[PDB]
């Protein structure tokens, strides 16, 4: 599954300048009206800040966990059409529709699966593969009114990722933190080999 | 016969894990399929022999003990390696039926094996073995069949056979007649094909160990050693060699019915896998040498530091070591498009007193320049300096063997007449021709000349004319670039500079040695020869207007005035100043001659020629 | 004319072509190198090759562009404000061994700090609830207080019935309160309150509650209930009297127990400070009253114990959401995320503790350094924070351990401000509402007795909360079913210090404000246990044991930062 | 290690090669020129038993030590292959006590191992040419002339012993 | 003379990797990723599609190898001690018994492509490595009596084998290597392929077999415990059912199959 497919949900990353405070997106090592990536880092392009690796770091922290935070408010959705209500109560039954007479499938509004869908996003802005291969999902359409008239040239990009190493590698090591910790990740063998415990 | 598969298994297995032999085959194959399309590398690879120690004790100790069993299967593993990696389709005839596999060398730690011709005992036969000497003697290159191919003329099938002798392989088998066949077992009479069949070159020489080690004035011993394939002509008489290969055994020895009654004893040999030689002269640089070369080409005045980094041990002379390093710089040689040609090396010639360094001085270029040559000027004849005939066959002088060189004379005042006029030629036409008995022959001689003498009445007198002081003909003296007269002038301060400068000469102590045991910047000598090697290969320096300008006016200026100067000016005074400006201008690394180096170099040859700056 | 020059005075003549010209002008500024750093590297290409025709051509300058990026990838490759108890109990003078420079073992006078809780148990895969399981804890928690009820009051089983099915006799019903609409507003009265049943109880169905005939309640979200009632028209159950839900045991010790723990302070009482965070303002990250507190700490107050609770780097602080870190001048290299500016900034301050003072950290759900993003939440990891060994001891949140016989519980949620009483009658409103709120924590048997936990929205966009794990919230129940003798759980209300059904309960308040004014912090003086004074209360058995009483006992002071 | 022993006296003197992290006035007597200071990254080759110090003493210490010949890669393939046939008395008159040094300065583990198997391999032959007594001298002597300082006392000590016993014994 | 004197994963596959093959005998244990899951499950998936497409073009066992052997080192490397590459070819093989346990006609391509794929690899081994691997699995040679008594017979039968097999076109090498050689006897029925093309010797309902040959036994072995393992595994494939993360992935697994 490619990443624009699998990330066609997920919420853009936005990246708030220090000193101007324009928000703007951020999609990884790419053209764009709002932000350059030179040598020295990402620097914004209204006000030509550089970014530190903190700036940068923090912000991606933040947004991580507002992700989790929103995914641990709990709001549930009713599947039925009709009914479709939105509540955080949650019965004893757990997928019973709390309306009387609705036969509806409650179920997390914000799922588990696109938290975590949400959180490789994240990783894939910043793996230095992706970057130089031009994997990432696009930030701007061709019919977009901000798409960048200048493009960034494919050796441009590669040097760019070659040189920015490090800062990806900070990015993306904030972003393993919490993946790391997702329940969603591992399968366990020892379990599932019931049958010679049989 | 199973061990045989085993082994190619286990060297596969080698091969695999250090990855770095791959690159050279892949290298090696890309490279000879590239410039096929439009030279050719070896299928040859050199192994370290550690790597084969750290992977696998076993297999190391059986290529260094039993390489007749260990040797051929990783040779033919190497060969599959190479074989099954891409490579380009459609081969013609000769390619499809080559029989030319892929070979191994060696490199690093022998330990005992390391020998000498003297030591080589028959404790080491059928080893492999590493020994050090000078070669003696050198056969010629003689083709040797291997493979025939044949082409039936009624069935149109493509036959052929191969052939084994004792020295083509290190294991041993029953040796073939080199007969061609004639008709086929079905009684079809056959053609020989050639340029499809394979024949490889062969060479023998001889090496002898180092005079340095002979004991008690006692004969000294050799041993033969065999090349075949590309390690053919890579050597000639009187080189230091260190050659590795199998030590092995031939022959019957007498014990097929002989006279002898078996006293004799077999015959020995040394078959070829590797050569390298030694340094008892060249040096290759490394990208830093680069990046300090070009920083330090940028500098004010990097004449004056590289100049007076010449012979720091010796006081004064400034301009004569500024002569010499011109000298090692040179000009710049020119053919013409109707073969004519225009000479570039330099000249130098200096006269003067006794005891004022001049054999010390002139000692020094003997120990910087790349190739240089040393004789005293009334040990040697004319046909020794330039050639001789021997038996025919012509033998080249000491002229001829420094061809690209400097080539150094002391003493040169006390060369007979009849030696110093076969010179003439040498200095100007930088060739030597030769029209005796059954000989008529050209040969190539382009050095650069250096030289020393005394004046004719022992000291310089001032008071006589320059011709009188120095007993040479006009036509000689024109063919050194630059003519330096010195003497000892007496002087206080002159003689306390010098003895105190000497003085301090003699408190020197080498870096590694206590008191008493037996034993402005100024680059260091192994950089200097860097900086002059890159300097004659990379930089050709063009001439252009402006200098133009300078070398006409001084030329017409300088012949015309009248002056009590010390050489006779001719056409070839303009080609000094041409030659000097040039050199100046590759000192620079500069493209291009400027005005600043006719400027240098017009004031280099006016301080020598006229005497006074 | 520049360029041109430039490369034709390092170049040869020969580059006077104007393609040349722009292929050494567009690799120069490509790679910012200059026209002679350009020529060096040319004259690096043309070595190694056997190439003495290295000529200036098109296709040369290609493959000397393919050898620069080489180079560039290689390159790269190789590089006092409020008291309890103040007029009984005199403040502790502390740990005598403070202070002392002895490398010495502290071999007397060490206050045993152990946990009481499986830490493994807290060390589960966060972001994964499954519906199912997070309803099974819910209908568990209504069934295991049915279970208590069934118990303390003596009642059959049978006389247990559905409160939604109609019913002339009164019955008996536990429960949890729930909104009367699921899609509620925020406000709830007491005429919208419902009562959820457990499976077994009345298949998961909601009643509302007619609350007519009680003249005094204090109800909660969440809040397991029983009650006595009817439900006579099928449409509300009408409530004749609620059931006091018992609280849990407290906590005891062995005669010979307390014996030892008066040995080892030698008669003298305990100290124990608690802060909690945030730890610098809201607008920089200055840490000198941490750094002026922490000396304090070593010099003048010298605790036996220091208790810190989270967040020290909160994530939802102002700065940190709006990107505007500040650079650090005092530090040689930046830090590059938050744990490397938690390492730079609160790591060397906490090693000037001095190691006779048992350090505990708790975390906060807002704290950057922790991963585990939930509550309950696991333990930070001190190896990490590169705390040592010797007096740190990172626990989780909610954390139940003792301090020599004391048993402390400590969850660091805001349970106080989060929990919205609904409220009826003068009697239950003249009374103080965090002893009600403090009273429903004992009385549910859990730190965080709401559900579904607090949510903080702005103009709406979702900001923080409890973040439950719902699937996991049996862990934030009392362990052992005994409630602690000191109960802490910080606050963003003010701080107070107060006993609540014999439990010390504290909230230290922030220990700085967001302005930077000082905030505060609580310091606990508990005299020593002694059989002998009569403070201790005996309870008769097969084995005498004793209830520690330590509300009796304990000195809580709220002081300034 | 003995304070008053000659050998580790001797051996402390040898000069190892290094490298300077700060500019100090005054101390060029070390480059024999009193009247100068050094200078950052100048690289000198000092005493043992004063690198010894300058690499430890403070935060960057004033010296670094580079690695020197007598522990080359060379040398260590050398060793591996026939540490029998070694000529360890040209390559360092101490070897084996300044391997201990250097040792215990770096703890390094793997130059032990190859230390440990080089002695162990050589003391075989010592052991040999010690138990051969006369009742010859070239094919002793051409060995006993690539022994180490150290192994000599070994070498004397066993070769002692051994005639003794024999004296006492045929007597 | 003188005289001196999870982990238990790791060591488990360390265990079933010394002798460099296995028949996969025993549960894994511990956790792996999803995606690990996915892409190594296929990359033994390719490898086996190549091996059943090569024999779809009855190409020969020498081609196969040819073909196949360039491939283990980008998907799925063997004789390695990297445990990352043990684990990967473990799971990877059990994977795909999930996913081909399913129906008849998937069970019967699997074992093929798999007991050729063993085959391959026994092949590369060393002759210790076999030795050690089949006493491994604890798999009756006749007395030297016996072989005397039915010495003409065995090397009736086997001297056209030797010469064509073994390259042993002298009858001086087949003797020295027939008095060298030993045999197994069996009941005919365990090697009837052999018996169809008359390789082995029968007498009285058992077949002669010798050592340098029956490797077909040991690939039948494989054969029929995959099989047996996979009618297993087809049995508690409910339990499977319970986490639908994976059965999109077995489903396109087997669609390159059908
Ligand atoms: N600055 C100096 N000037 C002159 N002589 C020096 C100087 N420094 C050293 N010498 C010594 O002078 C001696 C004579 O040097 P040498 O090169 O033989 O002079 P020379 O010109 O060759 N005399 P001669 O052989 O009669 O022609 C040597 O021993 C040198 O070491
Ligand atoms: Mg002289």
């Amino acid at each position: 599954i490619t990443d624009v497919e699998r990330f066609k949900d997920t919420v853009t990353l936005e990246l708030s300048c220090p000193s101007c405070d324009k928000r703007f997106p951020f999609g990884g090592i790419v053209s764009s009206n709002y932000y350059r990536v030179s040598y020295n880092g990402l620097q914004c392009k209204h006000c030509e800040q550089l970014f530190t690796p903190l700036q940068l770091t923090s912000q991606i922290e933040h947004s991580i966990r507002a992700h989790i935070s929103l995914y641990y408010a709990g709001w549930l959705q009713c599947d039925d059409s009709t009914c479709g209500i939105v509540t955080r109560q949650v019965s004893v039954f757990g997928k019973r529709c709390l309306n009387d007479g609705c036969t509806g499938v409650m179920r997390y509004k914000y799922s588990d699966k696109q938290l975590y869908n949400q959180l490789l996003y994240f990783d894939s802005l910043f793996d230095c593969e992706k970057n130089k291969k031009q994997e990432l999902k696009p930030i701007y359409l061709p019919d977009d009114l901000d798409y960048p008239k200048e493009q960034l040239t494919e050796s441009s990009i590669k040097a760019l990722t070659e040189q920015n190493r490090e800062l990806m590698e900070t990015g993306r090591s904030v972003v393993q933190k919490y993946l790391n910790d997702c329940g969603r990740r591992y399968v366990d063998m020892t379990s599932i080999f019931d049958f010679m415990l049989n | 016969d199973a061990v045989f598969g085993d082994r190619v298994r286990r060297f596969q297995e080698f091969l695999d894990t250090f990855t770095s032999y791959r690159d050279s085959v892949r290298s090696i194959q890309v490279y000879n399929s590239n410039n096929a399309a439009n030279n050719i590398l070896p299928h040859r690879i050199i192994i370290s022999l550690d790597d084969l120690r750290e992977f696998d004790r076993s297999f190391w100790s059986g290529i260094l003990v039993e390489p007749a069993y260990f040797i051929p299967p990783a040779e033919k593993a190497l060969t599959d390696l190479a074989d099954s990696m891409d490579d380009v389709p459609h081969p013609n005839a000769s390619a499809v039926s080559s029989r030319h596999p892929w070979k191994l060398s060696f490199k690093g730690s022998f330990g005992a094996h390391a020998l000498s011709p003297r030591t080589l005992t028959a404790q080491h036969l059928n080893k492999l073995v590493s020994v050090e000497g000078i070669v003696t003697k050198t056969s010629l290159v003689r083709p040797k069949l291997i493979r025939s191919v044949h082409y039936a003329a009624k069935t149109g099938r493509f036959h052929y056979r191969d052939y084994t002798d004792a020295t083509t392989t290190l294991t041993t088998r029953i040796p073939t007649p080199a007969i061609y066949p004639t008709e086929d077992t079905e009684g079809n009479k056959l053609t020989t094909e050639y340029g499809y069949s394979t024949f490889i070159d062969h060479q023998r020489i001889t090496v002898q160990e180092m005079p340095e080690m002979a004991p008690a004035g006692q004969l000294p011993r050799s041993i033969d050693v065999i090349l075949d394939d590309d390690l053919v002509d890579k050597t000639k008489p009187g080189d230091r060699v260190n050659v590795v290969g199998v030590f092995k055994s031939l022959g019957a020895g007498g014990m097929n019915q002989s006279n002898s009654n078996t006293l004799i004893g077999f015959k020995t040999l040394i078959l070829g896998n590797t050569v390298y030689p030694l340094h008892a002269a060249r040096q290759m640089l490394t990208d830093f040498d680069i990046r300090n070369i070009n920083k330090l080409s940028k500098k004010k005045d990097i004449f004056d530091i590289l100049s007076q980094s010449l012979a720091p041990s010796i006081y004064g002379h400034d301009h004569i070591k500024k002569a010499i390093l011109l000298m090692l710089m040179g000009g710049v040689e020119k053919n013409l498009e109707n073969g004519s040609h225009l000479r570039g090396d330099i000249n130098i010639l200096m006269v003067g007193d006794p005891s004022t360094a001049k054999s010390q001085l002139l000692r020094f270029v003997l120990n910087t320049a790349s190739l240089a040559i040393a004789t005293t000027g009334r040990g040697s004849s004319g046909v020794g300096l330039t050639a001789a005939v021997t038996t025919r066959r012509l033998e080249a002088g000491a002229m001829v063997l420094a061809d690209r060189g400097v080539v150094c004379i002391d003493e040169f005042d006390k060369m007979t007449d009849v030696d110093r006029v076969a010179i003439h030629e040498v200095m100007e036409q930088q060739t030597v021709t030769i029209a005796k008995a059954g000989i008529h022959t050209t040969l190539n001689a382009r050095c650069s000349v250096i030289a020393a003498a005394n004046p004719v009445f022992g000291q310089y007198d001032v008071n006589r004319d320059p011709h009188q002081n120095i007993a040479l003909p006009d036509s000689l003296l024109s063919r050194f670039d630059l003519l330096f007269v010195v003497t000892d002038d007496i002087n206080e301060i002159r003689d306390r500079s010098i003895s105190e400068h000497v003085l301090r000469t003699h408190r020197y102590l080498p870096p590694g040695y206590l008191e008493g045991e037996p034993v402005p910047k100024l680059v260091t000598i192994p950089f200097l020869r860097k900086y002059v090697q890159y300097a004659k290969e990379r930089v050709i320096p063009q001439l252009t207007q402006e200098a133009i300008n300078v070398i006409v006016k001084n030329y017409t200026d300088l012949r015309n005035d009248d002056n009590t100067k010390k050489s006779p000016i001719t056409a070839r005074t303009l080609e000094t100043l041409i030659r000097l400006a040039t050199a100046h201008a590759k000192v620079r690394l500069s493209k291009t001659v400027n005005k600043v180096d006719a400027k240098v170099a017009a004031n280099l040859l006016r301080f020598a020629l006229l005497g006074e700056d | 004319m520049s360029g041109s020059i430039d490369v034709i005075t390092h170049f040869g003549p020969d580059a006077d072509k104007p393609e040349i010209i722009t292929a050494l002008e567009n690799l120069t500024k490509l790679h910012a190198l200059s026209v002679e750093d350009l020529y060096i590297k040319w004259e690096q290409f043309s070595n190694q090759r056997r190439q003495t025709h290295t000529d200036l051509t098109s296709k040369n300058i290609d493959e000397f562009k393919q050898f620069l990026q080489l180079q560039m990838e290689k390159r790269a490759n190789q590089i006092i404000l409020d008291s309890l108890n103040p007029e009984n109990i005199e403040i502790s003078s502390g740990n005598p061994n403070v202070g002392l420079l002895s490398t010495e073992e502290p071999s007397y006078n060490q206050v045993k700090v152990e946990p009481f809780y499986d830490a493994k148990k807290y060390k589960f895969r966060t972001m994964r609830q499954n519906l199912q399981e997070a309803s099974d804890v819910l209908d568990d928690q209504i069934e295991s207080f049915t279970k208590i009820i069934q118990n303390h009051y003596k009642l059959s089983p049978n006389d247990f019935a559905d409160p939604t099915i109609q019913s002339q006799s009164e019955i008996y019903a536990v429960g949890r309160i729930v909104p009367d609409s699921p899609t509620y507003d925020k406000f709830l009265n007491p005429e919208s309150l419902s009562l959820e049943t457990s499976r077994m109880g009345g298949v998961g169905r909601r009643v509302r509650l007619d609350l007519s005939q009680v003249n005094e309640l204090s109800f909660f979200l969440g809040q397991i209930v029983a009650f006595k009632g009817k439900n006579a028209n099928g449409d509300y159950f009408t409530v004749n009297s609620i059931l006091p839900l018992p609280y849990p045991n407290s906590p005891v010790s062995t005669s010979q127990e307390l014996q030892e723990f008066q040995a080892n302070l030698e008669g003298s009482s305990l100290k124990v400070i608690v802060t909690c965070g945030p730890y610098f303002a809201n607008d920089n990250f200055s840490l000198e009253l941490l750094q002026e507190f922490i000396d304090s700490i070593n010099n003048e107050v010298k605790p036996h114990v220091l208790i810190m609770f989270g967040p020290f780097i909160d994530i939802t602080h102002p700065l940190i959401a709006s990107g505007k870190l500040p650079n650090f001048p005092q530090f040689k290299t930046q830090p590059k995320t938050l744990d490397e500016l938690f390492l730079k900034l609160f790591t060397p301050i906490l090693k000037t503790i001095s190691p006779h003072i048992q350090t505990v950290l708790i975390p906060s759900t807002k704290d950057a350094i922790s991963n585990h993003a939930a509550y309950p939440q696991a333990s930070l990891i001190r190896k990490a924070l590169q705390l040592p060994k010797r007096n740190f001891k990172c626990m989780a949140n909610p954390s139940s351990f003792q301090i020599n016989e004391i048993y402390f519980g400590c969850s660091n949620v805001d349970t106080f401000k989060d929990l919205k009483e609904v409220i009826k009658g003068g009697t239950t409103s003249s009374r103080y509402r965090l002893d009600r709120v403090s009273e429903h924590i004992l009385q549910q048997r859990r730190y965080y007795p709401i559900f579904p936990g607090s949510i903080r929205t702005r103009i709406y966009e979702h900001i923080s909360g409890a973040d439950l794990d719902v699937s996991y919230l049996g862990l934030t129940e009392f362990v052992g079913g005994f409630s602690p003798d000191i109960m802490i759980i910080p606050s963003e209300l003010q701080h107070f210090a107060r006993v609540v059904q014999n439990v010390v309960v504290i909230n230290p308040g922030r220990f700085i404000r967001a302005t930077g004014n000082r905030g505060s912090y609580a310091q606990i003086t508990v005299q020593c246990p002694d059989l002998e004074d009569g403070k201790l209360t005996l309870v008769e058995g097969e084995e005498p044991v004793y209830l520690h009483n330590v509300w009796k006992r304990a000195r809580v002071d709220l002081i300034a930062s | 290690m003995g304070y008053y022993d000659i050998d580790d006296v001797l051996a402390d003197g040898t000069e190892f090669p290094c490298k300077f992290q700060y500019d100090i006035p005054g101390l060029g007597y070390l480059e024999n020129n009193p009247g100068r200071p050094i200078t950052k990254n100048t690289k000198l080759s000092l005493p043992l038993w004063l690198a010894r110090i300058l690499a430890i003493v403070g935060p960057v210490p004033f010296v670094e030590l580079l690695p020197p010949d007598m522990f080359s890669t060379k040398v260590m393939n050398a060793i591996k292959t026939d540490p029998v046939a070694l000529d360890l008395h040209s390559i360092n008159s101490h070897f084996f006590s300044l391997a201990i040094k250097w040792i215990m300065l770096f703890s390094e583990k793997e130059l032990a191992n190859v230390v440990s198997e080089l002695l162990l391999q050589r003391a075989q032959e010592l052991n040999h040419h010690a138990s051969s007594l006369s009742i010859t001298n070239i094919a002793t002597s051409t060995f006993l002339l690539k022994l180490e300082e150290m192994e000599k006392e070994i070498y004397k000590k066993s070769h002692e012993s051994y005639k003794d016993t024999k004296r006492w014994m045929f007597k | 003379m003188f005289r001196q004197s999870s982990e238990e994963e790791k060591k488990l596959y360390a265990r079933l990797y010394e002798s460099k093959l296995s028949f996969y005998d025993l549960p894994p244990q511990g956790e792996i990723t999803l995606e690990q899951f996915e892409i190594w499950a296929i990359d033994r998936l390719k490898i086996l599609l190549e091996i059943e497409s090569c024999l779809s073009r009855n190409k020969s066992i020498k081609e196969i190898e040819t073909i196949i052997k360039p491939q283990f080192q980008k998907l799925l490397p063997f004789n390695t001690e990297s445990l990352e590459d043990r684990k990967k070819d473990y799971y990877s093989h059990f994977i795909l018994r999930l996913c081909f346990c399913r129906s008849k006609e998937l069970r019967e391509k699997f074992v093929r492509a798999e007991t050729f794929l063993f085959k391959i690899r026994f092949n590369m081994l060393t002759s210790t490595d076999q030795t050690k691997f089949v006493q491994s699995l604890d798999l009756q040679f006749i007395s030297n009596e016996e072989k005397a008594e039915l010495s003409h017979q065995l090397y009736q039968t086997v001297s056209a084998s030797l010469q064509f097999q073994l390259n042993l076109n002298e009858e001086h090498q087949r003797k020295q290597y027939f008095q060298q050689e030993k045999f197994i006897k069996l009941p005919f029925e365990n090697v009837i392929e052999l018996v169809g093309n008359r390789l082995v010797f029968l007498k009285d309902g058992y077949a002669y077999l010798p050592q340098f040959q029956q490797l077909n036994l040991l690939s039948n072995e494989f054969a029929s415990k995959l099989n047996q393992e996979l009618i297993k595994t087809y049995q508690y494939l409910p339990r499977l059912n319970e986490d639908d993360r994976l059965l999109p992935i077995l489903n396109h697994l087997s669609s390159g199959y059908t």
